[PDB]
């Protein structure tokens, strides 16, 4: 039960205000862990200057600011970094991301109301969901809304409201 | 860039002055946990996860050390190029369908935050509201900017006017997203 971190490595140098630096480790999964991709970003302020990439297989300068940086990180961290696709990505997914995120199921609360009727689907997880009215036109839904507490919500405007979400055994309906 | 699921690990953000650091993890957008740097402690967004899995806070404290280091380096290399102050975009909306008298959460979504230094405060009828207020970490964007969410626990009533006040260096005047049951 151990989630691991993607190491942001220290760089070298040579050659009063407010300044920012960011490091981003990113894993892109498909078919579970069939296809796994590891992108790494080093960012002064909002400028990504250096980047690792599974598909590339090595560090590459993104801007002039990371010009001599690519060489350095290769000479140094290319070893341990390329291996992080399994020590961090493939690991976290199969070991810590399944018993938690991928296992999280949250049932949606449905409720219709007259503002044009608004079908309110809320507090559901994951995001994958399909909703229909009982018609094709006169329909208009808001973009999927991330609440930021691991629950979503969406409001479809326009009588039964059919909702098919993974967290449910049988698609629930609400009449007006 | 397409996929099935996207986990952000080792996501670090240091900045100065003030030695302001932040380390977090995410999964398909939602924050797993941040690391309290002052108290060297992992703080999971969802406690259930903190009882199932563990993240050694040190592994995060190192990226901070690394990022603190990288900051001074790139700062000089960039020729002391200060960060530019972008204007945030606030949005207020209830967590669940509004019902008079029944407990709810009012959400203030803020986007385009940079640098990661902000003051999202709540107002009930032009009155500062301190208690029942909760924030997320600074969540990363592809912009390499940040978005943040504030939560206000409240009782929906028609005779209450709410405002989300945002104070940032990129603003000569604070944002004031108005919201009310009406
Ligand atoms: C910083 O200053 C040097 C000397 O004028 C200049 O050549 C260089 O382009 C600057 N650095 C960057 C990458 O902005």
């Amino acid at each position: 039960k151990k989630m691991r971190e993607i190491i942001g490595w220290p760089g070298g140098s040579g050659g009063e205000r407010h300044f920012v630096h960011q490091f981003k480790g990113e894993c892109y999964f498909t078919n579970g862990t069939q296809r796994i991709r590891l992108v790494t970003r080093y960012i002064y302020n909002r400028e990504e200057y250096l980047r690792f990439d599974s598909d590339v297989g090595e560090y590459r300068a993104v801007t002039e600011l990371g010009r001599h940086s690519a060489e350095y990180y290769n000479k140094q961290y290319l070893e341990r970094t390329r291996a992080e696709l399994d020590t961090a990505c493939r690991h976290n997914y199969e070991e810590t991301e399944v018993p938690t995120s991928l296992r999280r199921l949250e049932q949606p609360n449905v409720a219709i109301s007259l503002s044009t009727l608004v079908c309110s689907v809320t507090d559901f997880y994951p995001a994958k969901i399909k909703v229909r009215w009982f018609e094709t036109v006169g329909v208009s839904s808001t973009q999927l809304i991330r609440n930021g507490d691991w629950t979503f919500q969406v409001l479809v405007m326009l009588y039964t409201c059919h909702v098919e979400h993974p967290s449910l055994k049988s698609p629930i309906t609400v009449e007006w | 860039i397409e996929a099935d699921h996207v986990g952000f690990y080792g996501t670090t953000v240091y900045q100065s002055p003030g030695d302001i650091g932040q380390y977090t993890h995410e999964f398909d957008g939602d924050e797993l946990f941040y690391v309290d740097l002052d108290k060297k402690k992992t703080v999971w967004r969802l406690p259930e996860f903190g009882q199932l899995i563990l993240f050694e806070p040190q592994g995060g404290l190192q990226n901070i050390a690394a990022e603190k280091h990288n900051l001074g380096i790139l700062t000089k290399r960039s020729n002391f190029t200060p960060a530019t102050n972008e204007a945030p975009q606030a949005t207020v909306f209830p967590k669940s369908p509004v019902l008079l008298g029944q407990p709810n959460t009012l959400i203030c979504f803020v986007d385009n935050i940079f640098p990661p230094v902000i003051n999202i405060t709540w107002l009930r009828n032009s009155k500062s509201v301190t208690d029942g207020v909760y924030e997320t970490s600074f969540l990363v964007n592809r912009d390499h900017s940040f978005h943040k969410l504030s939560y206000l626990t409240f009782i929906p009533s028609d005779d209450d006017i709410y405002d989300c006040k945002v104070e940032h260096w990129g603003l000569e005047e604070p944002v004031l997203k108005h919201w009310s049951s009406a």
